[PDB]
């Protein structure tokens, strides 16, 4: 319906509602391999339930756009994109596990 | 990981001349209290510093010349073992220095005071 | 009023606090600690195979939308084991914040290059490299930036003189410019500046 | 410990690097004395490229020898794309040093260095 | 008040002269040597000594803020004038 | 500035505009090169009493960084580095060029 | 001085033919001028 | 010593060498040498020059602040030459010219300037004099300029009997005349040479050699009185090394005799040059010469100096004489001449 | 190389006049800034950051202030805030005219260099008149600026403000409509917006991409929260929207002077602090504890609690940042410059992408580099 | 606030398309760009007449440097070396002892104007206005040697400058 998102190399989506539930659904999908324990899992859980919420229950772009507080809906498009990127590499990644090591003993002493 | 047991040596990385990594003696060192200040705050950590060298005088202005690069170089260390494992990881001879605390002190002003001893001040 | 001291603002404080919070939940694996200092300022301080997962989360997270590097530098302590430190720079247009990621190497250790998480972290870790002797692992082209060619040494480690050990002149008798040992007319004066007296008492360390 | 390896795991692969790396900067001599137009023999570069290799001959760490050869392979490159000039190629002679005595009394003639 | 020295070089205020055997006053031949002509411990012997009937005198220099840091003056010893040490200037009691 | 009225004029045409109003040359419209002398003021801290420099001693209020999770050492909600950045309002004074 | 020229072009010298010992009359140096016309030239004060 | 002139540092640039030292003839091929070796080394050097300041100007770099010192000059005139040498423990004598002009002959360059600088020197003070000669420097030669050579070389050693004269025998290098004298006739279409260049032999030394000599002859304490020769390794027929210096060029070698009397006369031809001339009749019978045998003389190794061989640095010299086709050529692409040892 | 702008060595792959990779060599210009700056004390280290980018001085000098005051905890009076922000638009304007000029210069014309550094000359004479020092003032410093203005200075600056537009016009006139200057600067050099916040681009780069990002919008420093303007922002990413950009950036510079001149308040102009700023000369020759802090602030200096920052301000070419690291002591630990430009021309290879030589001159002009701060 | 440099559509009117036809085809910004030249041609320069015309300069500005002098002559520099300490470049060599007279003079006094920065901070630092740097900017040399100033020299300009340089440092004395 906008002729230009003003950002040069992105691009308007004409379908916004559809790309963002179906972004939203495949998260959610990716989060569910993760273990139910895990910090990161129940947060991007929570914010992706309450980004899923608002596009069901606004069809109106603009107020959308809005409700979201991401910019415009290019924008929370490719960060939902980018969400999912990062979920499968956490997923490959197991970020939950205990430290992998402690530091030397004086290693963040400052002054020295 | 691999398991390699050798002592550190990083004397080839660190682009330093052979005769300044092989001809140099380093000294670490607590400093010693500057005599003129009661201040002991620059007797805290080790210090790594070269061996003197030569300094002549210019032939025009009379400006003191030198030819040691690390004439200037000095290095603070919060441990004897650091700077020592520094030195070693170097390559550099050194020569370590004990620090030296001042001993603990029985002051008493009412001895200045004292009835049969010779700690009696004659004047304040 | 107090019109010489500069004010704090506890709220940013707070929300700085609260996702260093956040993020060391998120990634226990890696971040060994959180610090956010009085100027409002947060700082992670992670394990130093952590580099590529914590600076994606930071990149690509929702809730942490750091897309931009300001800057990636190393610090020089000799003491430590790991005297290099890197130190990234990262800032966050979304939610107009920055946050800075601490990492520790030494010289024989390498780190992971984070290219593939931002570009300009090509040029700043070949700085890194010529200027520290810390070498990045899966890096496009790694070489020296700002040294001269064949330059040995890295000048900003501490143990490196200030004048180095080289210097360049002009010889006729070649008709090139050589590279002749350094030699001062006049040497640089060194100046002992530090007061034997403690200047600020709650920074003061334990005499152990 | 258990360090981490930059490239080699052990001594030998470090060996087989050098080995590499000599043989690239063994074959680039003439081309770099040819595109140069450098006044010293081909036979005069490969022996210095000897020199420089054997004055790290006494390294026994792999990782030390991993950022040799990776400093080496830099630094050919650098010669390669004639990125340096004749005077860097050159800088590698010392052409113009006065040669430096070497003995005690030569030493003790000329000043106080130990 | 400048001096020549037995070479024929002047001598400056700080008594520098070249000895005869120097080779580094080949520096100056077709050339001259850079010798400021007023010497500021003549001028300042040349100035007079002001007598002031207080045992403490204060001297700024002149000018106040364009002069030196004001400095006090015990003026109590009669064998000799309390001297301002950084303008050198000399103040006594009146004797007699 | 001199110059003949009709070369003001031929000028004026050819830029379009009235060069005489918005001169680059300064014909005594500087200030004068001599001023009268100033007498600035002092400050906050030039009182002679309730003046103590530990009560207005900036650097003795810095403190070391505070500690919030450290490895040596309910449902929480998701939180941000800060709130969202608001949108940036169009210009009204011109919004477009 | 002319008042009515832009400033800068406000004060001009002309150089002497014979300073000191030198033939100025072609060859002249920016530093020809003693210090207070110095001043009064490069307008560091308006009072000759 | 005068505490001035102990040695200090470690024979660099900002080192100082205890050497103040008076060249005379600087602004020339081996003064130029000569006075980069000794600002390299960190010593005073005094520039008496009669030319234009602006061709002194490559002699500016070769020392740091202060130690290049720059006078005026007149040959004849024992003023200048005393204002010049009066501060200076050493003085080199480099003054000469292949070609006589309207004010100075053989004579005056050879003779009585050589004189002049030696007997100011002496009522100077001057503790070290060396002085270049000719390593055919003959009372009885055929050359006017090698019998002024003899004679400046006598009257030299009378008047500062404490002096080092030292005779190279024909030095090559970039701003030479020899190989580029050589080098430069293809522009006359072939190569005259006199009995064919069979019956010269010459043996030419290398000007880096023979400034380290000149170096070194300061700084040995037992040449205070001597004679050396400055010599080259091996020596060559002038057709060979004609023909060598042909090949590193990479020009055609075409060369044909020509008699002595018409080598003469065109000799005299290209001499009436107001200009530097390309060639004399002194030159053509310096250039047909065979050089001297001295193995009496001293030489580079008695000075601790190992002479370099002229197939070593010929291709410094003669690659500017290449075309575009041959200017990569590399050192070891033409075969060395044949040698008579 | 005349548009190599003196020390870029720019190894290029042509086939035929087609760029086929930029493969910048820099370096040429690097000293040793950050070495010297930890041998140095924290006053001896400002004419560092003078020099560093030498168009934009008052600004790199406002940047290593702001870092050190915050590092410090104190604070500078309203009136050198307003010195600050007047003389950062002030160089912001120097800046912009170089910019502009010199790239239309590498295109082609000359006449716009000619007039612009007229108006460059006279803003010259401005920071001679504040400092004594043409270019390189070292005026702005930790805890204010070093002296107050001289009594004609508002005057003079206001004729100056009052009569710039008119420059600006005639500059625009050569430009902005050229069918020349459009067809060398239209569609040259585009950059995406996700790629400029990848590569690290700040600044008009940014703005031109179509991003809504200025550091004195968003984080204010100084009283940049007191002052109006508005931030141009490009729609195409390419060389003719970034001049557009900074043309715009002049303007709105001259929009902040006008309000810096009529709200410049009354003060003191450093903070009232002994132990960091230095006393009045009268103080210091009256005075027993200001002679005491004259001697030792300019012998050792003020030590600067332990601790590291970042700090960054919005400088003509961009996001400039400092990174200061202390140790207690009156030296820096370590200082590390983050300079706009090194990210740019690091992602010139990118930009100069299937375009020719002439258009990557244009692009070196547009993303307006210069190399003492690349270097450093 | 924001606003866009570049966001403009064309009317598609046929006047509006004819006069951009006109533009294209007869060169109208061309012509305007040529008739804004001619202006500046029929103009006033703005060169000045150096060396006749001197460019303004103030009180403040920072050139050669000298040592100055209390007005019965004696120097006003007491050897206290701050200016030494504060000199960013190391430009300042001083050495000092006791006079014939007791007092606290300077023997050695050196500045290297080839490593000075024109900065002024040596007279900021300098307790007795002593160095300052003077309003002269025209000493150019031709040969490096002559740029190393010592005391002698420095004493020179200082009685040469003297006049203009109390002027200046009565102008300008009030704001520092
Ligand atoms: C030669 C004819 C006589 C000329 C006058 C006599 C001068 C002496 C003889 C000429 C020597 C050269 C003079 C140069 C300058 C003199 C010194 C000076 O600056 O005095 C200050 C004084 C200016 O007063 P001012 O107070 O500084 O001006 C007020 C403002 O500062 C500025 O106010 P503004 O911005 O409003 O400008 C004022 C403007 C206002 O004027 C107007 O409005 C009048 C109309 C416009 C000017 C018309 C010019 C000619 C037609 C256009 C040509 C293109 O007036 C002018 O520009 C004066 C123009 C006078 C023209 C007279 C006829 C000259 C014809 C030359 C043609 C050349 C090309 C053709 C081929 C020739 C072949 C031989 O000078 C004059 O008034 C004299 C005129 C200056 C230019 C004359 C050039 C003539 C040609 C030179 C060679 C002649 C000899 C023949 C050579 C043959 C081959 C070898
Ligand atoms: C080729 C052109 C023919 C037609 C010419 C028509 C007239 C030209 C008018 C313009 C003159 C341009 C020159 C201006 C400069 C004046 C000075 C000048 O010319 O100097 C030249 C040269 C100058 O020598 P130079 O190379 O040192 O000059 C450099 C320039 N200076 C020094 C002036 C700064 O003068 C001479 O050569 C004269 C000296 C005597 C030389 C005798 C040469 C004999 C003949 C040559 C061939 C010999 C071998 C033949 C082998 C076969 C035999 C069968
Ligand atoms: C046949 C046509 C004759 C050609 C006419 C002359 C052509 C141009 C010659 C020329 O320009 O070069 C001559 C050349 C230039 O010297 P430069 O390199 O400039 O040295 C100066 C360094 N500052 O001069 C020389 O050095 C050559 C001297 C050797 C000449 C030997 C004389 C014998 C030649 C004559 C043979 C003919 C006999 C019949
Ligand atoms: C009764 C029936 C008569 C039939 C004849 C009708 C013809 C009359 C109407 C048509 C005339 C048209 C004019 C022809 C010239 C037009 C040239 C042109 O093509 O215009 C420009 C091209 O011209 C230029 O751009 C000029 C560039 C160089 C300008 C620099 C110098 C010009 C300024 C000097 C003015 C010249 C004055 C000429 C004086 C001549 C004196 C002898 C268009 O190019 P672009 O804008 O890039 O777009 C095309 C693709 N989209
Ligand atoms: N190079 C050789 O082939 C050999 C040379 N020699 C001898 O070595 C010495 C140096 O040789 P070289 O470098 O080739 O010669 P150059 O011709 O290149 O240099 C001669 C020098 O002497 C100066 N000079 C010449 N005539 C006079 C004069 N009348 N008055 C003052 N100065 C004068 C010249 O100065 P300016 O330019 O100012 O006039 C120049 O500095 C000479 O004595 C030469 O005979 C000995 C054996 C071999
Ligand atoms: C060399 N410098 C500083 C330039 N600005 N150069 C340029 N060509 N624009
Ligand atoms: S102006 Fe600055 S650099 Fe020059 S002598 Fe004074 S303090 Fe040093
Ligand atoms: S600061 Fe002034 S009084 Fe002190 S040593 Fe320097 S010039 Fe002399
Ligand atoms: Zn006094």
């Amino acid at each position: 319906l906008k002729k230009t998102t003003g950002l040069v190399g992105l691009a308007v989506c004409e379908t916004p509602h559809e790309r963002l539930k179906i972004l939203y659904t495949k998260i959610l999908d990716v989060l569910g391999q993760i273990p139910k324990n895990a910090a990161y899992r129940k947060y991007t859980e929570q914010i992706t339930n309450e980004k899923l919420g608002m596009v069901k229950a606004e069809p109106d772009v603009k107020k959308l756009e809005e409700q979201l507080q991401g910019g415009q809906i290019e924008e929370v498009i490719l960060q939902a994109e980018n969400e999912l990127s990062l979920a499968r590499k956490m997923l490959r990644w197991k970020p939950w596990e205990p430290l992998v090591e402690e530091p030397p003993a004086n290693q963040w002493k400052w002054p020295i | 990981l691999i398991a390699v047991d050798e002592k550190l040596d990083i004397t080839t990385l660190t682009g330093v001349p052979e005769e300044h990594i092989k001809t140099r003696k380093v000294r670490i060192f607590v400093p010693a209290r500057n005599n003129m200040q009661s201040g002991v705050n620059n007797t805290k950590k080790w210090k790594m510093e070269f061996d003197t060298r030569e300094r002549w005088e210019n032939p025009l202005m009379g400006w003191s010349s030198t030819a040691d690069p690390l004439s200037n170089l000095v290095l603070t260390f919060s441990t004897k073992e650091d700077a020592v494992a520094f030195a070693e990881k170097n390559g550099w001879s050194f020569d370590v220095e004990e620090r030296k605390v001042p001993k603990p002190k029985s002051k008493s002003y009412g001895a200045n005071f004292s009835w049969n001893k010779r700690t009696r001040v004659s004047t304040k | 009023t107090r019109p010489t001291i500069r004010p704090r603002n506890d709220v940013v404080h707070k929300q700085l606090s609260a996702f260093g919070q956040y993020v060391a939940e998120i990634l226990p694996k890696y971040v060994q600690q959180v610090q956010v200092s009085c100027f409002n300022e947060l700082e992670i301080f992670i394990h130093p195979d952590g580099v590529i997962p914590v600076l994606t989360f930071l990149r690509d997270h929702t809730n942490a939308q750091f897309k931009s590097l300001a800057d990636l530098t190393a610090v020089d302590v000799p003491t430590r084991q790991n005297r290099f430190e890197i130190v990234y720079n990262l800032l966050s247009l979304r939610f107009n914040s920055r946050i800075r990621v601490k990492t520790y190497t030494d010289e024989l250790t390498p780190i992971e290059s984070s290219v593939t998480v931002y570009k300009a972290a090509n040029w700043y870790e070949r700085e890194i490299w010529d200027m520290f002797g810390v070498f990045f692992a899966n890096h496009p082209d790694l070489r020296r930036i700002l040294t001269d060619y064949g330059f040995e040494g890295h000048p900003f480690r501490k143990d490196f003189p200030l004048s180095g050990y080289v210097e360049l002149r002009y010889d006729d008798e070649v008709k090139r410019v050589v590279a002749e040992p350094v030699e001062l007319a006049q040497e640089f004066r060194k100046f002992d500046l530090n007061s034997p007296w403690e200047a600020f008492p709650a920074y003061r360390q334990p005499p152990e | 410990t258990s360090v981490k390896p930059i490239f080699s795991r052990d001594m030998n692969e470090a060996k087989r690097r050098v080995r590499e790396l000599y043989r690239a900067w063994y074959r680039e001599v003439p081309n770099t004395v040819h595109l140069f137009q450098l006044d010293i023999s081909v036979k005069q570069g490969r022996d210095k490229v000897r020199e420089m290799f054997m004055k790290n001959a006494h390294v026994t760490d792999p990782r030390v020898v991993d950022l040799l050869v990776i400093k080496g392979k830099m630094e050919l490159e650098e010669t390669i794309n004639v990125w340096k000039q004749r005077t860097h190629i050159m800088r590698f002679f010392h052409e113009t040093e006065a040669p430096r005595p070497t003995d005690f009394l030569s030493k003790f003639y000329v000043g106080h260095d130990p | 008040g400048v001096r020549t020295s037995p070479t024929g070089e002047k001598v400056t205020h700080t008594g520098q002269a070249y000895d005869d055997g120097d080779y580094r006053r080949v520096r100056f031949s077709d050339r001259q040597k850079e010798v400021n002509e007023n010497f500021a411990i003549d001028l300042i012997a040349e100035q007079p000594v002001s007598e002031v009937g207080s045992r403490v005198i204060s001297c700024d220099g002149g000018g106040g803020a364009l002069g030196h840091p004001r400095v006090y003056i015990n003026l109590d010893k009669e064998t000799k004038t309390g001297t301002c040490g950084y303008c050198g200037l000399q103040f006594r009691q009146p004797h007699h | 500035a001199s110059a003949t009225r009709v070369i003001q004029l031929l000028r004026n045409w050819a830029s379009g505009r009235d060069l005489q109003a918005k001169l680059q040359l300064r014909y005594q419209e500087i200030s004068k090169r001599t001023q009268p002398p100033p007498k600035l003021p002092v400050g906050p801290s030039h009182k002679l009493s309730n003046n103590y420099y530990c009560t207005r001693d900036g650097r003795r209020e810095a403190m070391p960084p505070s500690i919030v999770m450290s490895s040596q050492k309910t449902e929480k909600k998701a939180v941000t580095p800060a709130p969202p950045i608001k949108r940036w309002e169009l210009s009204k004074d011109q919004p477009y060029l | 001085e002319d008042n009515k020229q832009f400033f800068g072009r406000h004060r001009w010298v002309i150089y002497t033919t014979e300073m000191n010992g030198r033939d100025t009359f072609w060859d002249v140096d920016g530093s020809m001028v003693p210090p207070e016309w110095h001043r009064w030239l490069h307008c560091m004060t308006d009072d000759p | 010593l005068h505490h001035a002139l102990i040695p200090h540092g470690k024979g660099g640039r900002s080192s100082v060498s205890g050497i103040v030292a008076t060249v005379f003839g600087a602004t020339g091929f081996l003064g130029r040498y000569v006075v980069n070796h000794l600002g390299r080394m960190g010593s005073q050097v005094i520039v008496p020059y009669r030319c234009e300041p602006y061709d002194t100007m490559h002699l500016r770099p070769m020392g740091d602040l202060g130690q290049i010192i720059f006078m005026e000059w007149n040959g004849k005139d024992k003023d200048s030459i005393r204002k010049v040498v009066e501060h200076s423990n050493v003085v080199i004598n480099l003054v000469g010219r292949e070609w006589e002009t309207k004010n100075f002959d053989f004579e005056d360059v050879f003779v009585k300037i050589p004189h002049a600088i030696a007997q100011v020197s002496k009522e100077a003070g001057v503790e070290k004099l060396i002085h270049i000669s000719h390593l055919n420097a003959d009372i009885k030669s055929p050359s006017r300029y090698l019998r002024s050579k003899a004679v400046g070389e006598k009257e030299v050693r009378a008047a500062f009997p404490e002096a080092t004269i030292i005779k190279p025998s024909d030095i090559f290098g970039r701003e030479d005349r020899f190989l580029n004298y050589f080098a430069s006739m293809r522009w006359f279409g072939g190569v005259p040479l006199i009995s064919l260049g069979k019956e010269t032999v010459k043996q030419p030394v290398y000007i880096v050699d023979v400034s380290k000599g000149i170096i070194n002859a300061i700084k040995d304490p037992d040449a205070k009185g001597k004679t050396f020769a400055f010599v080259g390794p091996n020596r060559y027929l002038l057709f060979d090394l004609v023909q060598y210096i042909f090949a590193v060029a990479y020009r055609p070698f075409l060369p044909y005799p020509l008699p002595h009397f018409a080598y003469r006369w065109v000799g005299r031809l290209f001499e009436v040059s107001p200009f530097e001339p390309w060639t004399t009749r002194d030159k053509v019978e310096r250039v047909h010469m065979s050089d001297m045998t001295l193995p009496h003389l001293p030489g580079l190794e008695d000075l601790g100096i190992q002479a370099t061989p002229l197939e070593l640095k010929a291709i410094e010299v003669l690659r500017r004489h290449r075309t575009y086709r041959w200017l990569t050529s590399e050192m070891e692409d033409v075969k060395p001449a044949k040698t008579v040892n | 190389h005349p548009a190599a702008h003196g020390v870029l060595r720019l190894v290029m792959e042509l086939s035929g006049e087609m760029v086929r990779k930029c493969d910048p060599h820099i370096g040429l210009l690097h000293r040793g800034t950050e070495k010297l700056i930890e041998y140095k004390t924290y006053l001896q280290a400002l004419p560092y950051f003078d020099r560093l980018d030498y168009v934009s001085m008052m600004c790199n000098e406002q940047a290593y202030s702001l870092a050190v005051e915050k590092l410090l905890n104190i604070q500078p009076p309203p009136r050198a805030q307003w010195i600050r922000v007047l003389f950062g638009e002030i160089t912001r304007l120097l800046n912009h005219i170089m910019a502009v000029t010199t790239h239309a210069l590498d295109i082609g014309a000359m006449t716009p260099f000619f007039w612009m550094f007229e108006e460059r000359e006279k803003m010259f004479e401005f920071y001679e008149r504040v400092s004594g020092a043409r270019m390189h003032a070292a005026y702005i410093r930790p805890g204010g600026v070093h002296q107050d203005l001289p009594l004609g200075l508002l005057d003079d600056i206001y004729e100056f403000s009052k009569n710039f537009s008119f420059r600006i016009d005639e500059l625009e006139e050569m430009l902005t409509n050229n069918r020349i200057w459009r067809n060398r600067t239209v569609d040259i050099g585009v950059v995406t917006a996700e790629d400029a916040l990848n590569y690290g681009f700040s600044g008009v780069m940014l703005r031109g991409s179509g991003i809504q990002w200025d550091l004195r919008k968003t984080q204010p420093y100084d009283v940049y929260d007191q002052v109006e303007f508005d931030v141009p922002i490009g729609s195409r990413g390419d060389c003719y929207d970034r001049y557009l950009c900074r043309v715009e950036e002049m303007r709105q510079s001259l929009r902040i002077i006008s309000q810096c001149l009529n709200k410049m308040p009354p003060g003191e102009i450093k903070v009232d602090d002994a132990k960091v700023s230095p006393p009045k000369r009268a103080e210091m020759k009256t005075s027993m504890e200001s002679l005491i802090h004259h001697f030792k602030l300019y012998t050792e200096g003020y030590q600067v609690p332990p601790g590291a920052t970042y700090t960054a301000i919005e400088a003509p070419k961009g996001e400039f940042g400092v990174y200061l690291v202390s140790d207690g002591s009156s030296r820096p630990y370590r200082c590390k410059i983050k300079a706009p430009g090194f990210a740019h021309l690091a992602g010139l290879d990118k930009m100069s992408k299937g375009h020719m030589l002439a258009d990557v001159v244009a692009i070196i002009g547009t993303q307006d580099i210069v190399f003492g701060e690349v270097d450093r | 606030t924001y606003k866009f440099v570049n966001m403009r559509e064309p009317s598609m009117d046929m006047k509006s398309v004819t006069d951009r036809a006109a533009q294209t085809l007869l060169w109208t910004e061309l012509v305007r760009g040529l008739g804004m030249t001619l202006s500046y041609l029929f103009r006033e320069p703005a060169t000045i007449n150096y060396p006749f015309e001197k460019g303004p300069l103030s009180p403040r500005f920072r050139g050669e440097h000298a040592l100055r002098r209390y007005p019965s002559g004696e120097e006003r520099c007491i050897a206290c070396k701050l200016c030494e300490a504060v000199c960013p470049a190391q430009a300042i060599t001083i050495e000092a002892e006791p006079r014939a007279d007791g007092s606290r003079r300077t023997t050695r006094y050196d500045i290297d104007m080839t490593k000075c920065i024109y900065c002024g901070f040596c007279q900021e630092a300098c307790p007795v206005d002593a160095i300052v740097e003077g309003p002269n900017f025209e000493f150019s040399t031709e040969t490096h040697e002559e740029l190393l100033y010592n005391k002698e020299k420095l004493l020179n300009n200082g009685d040469k400058w003297e006049a203009e340089i109390a002027a200046n440092i009565q102008a300008d004395y009030l704001y520092r």
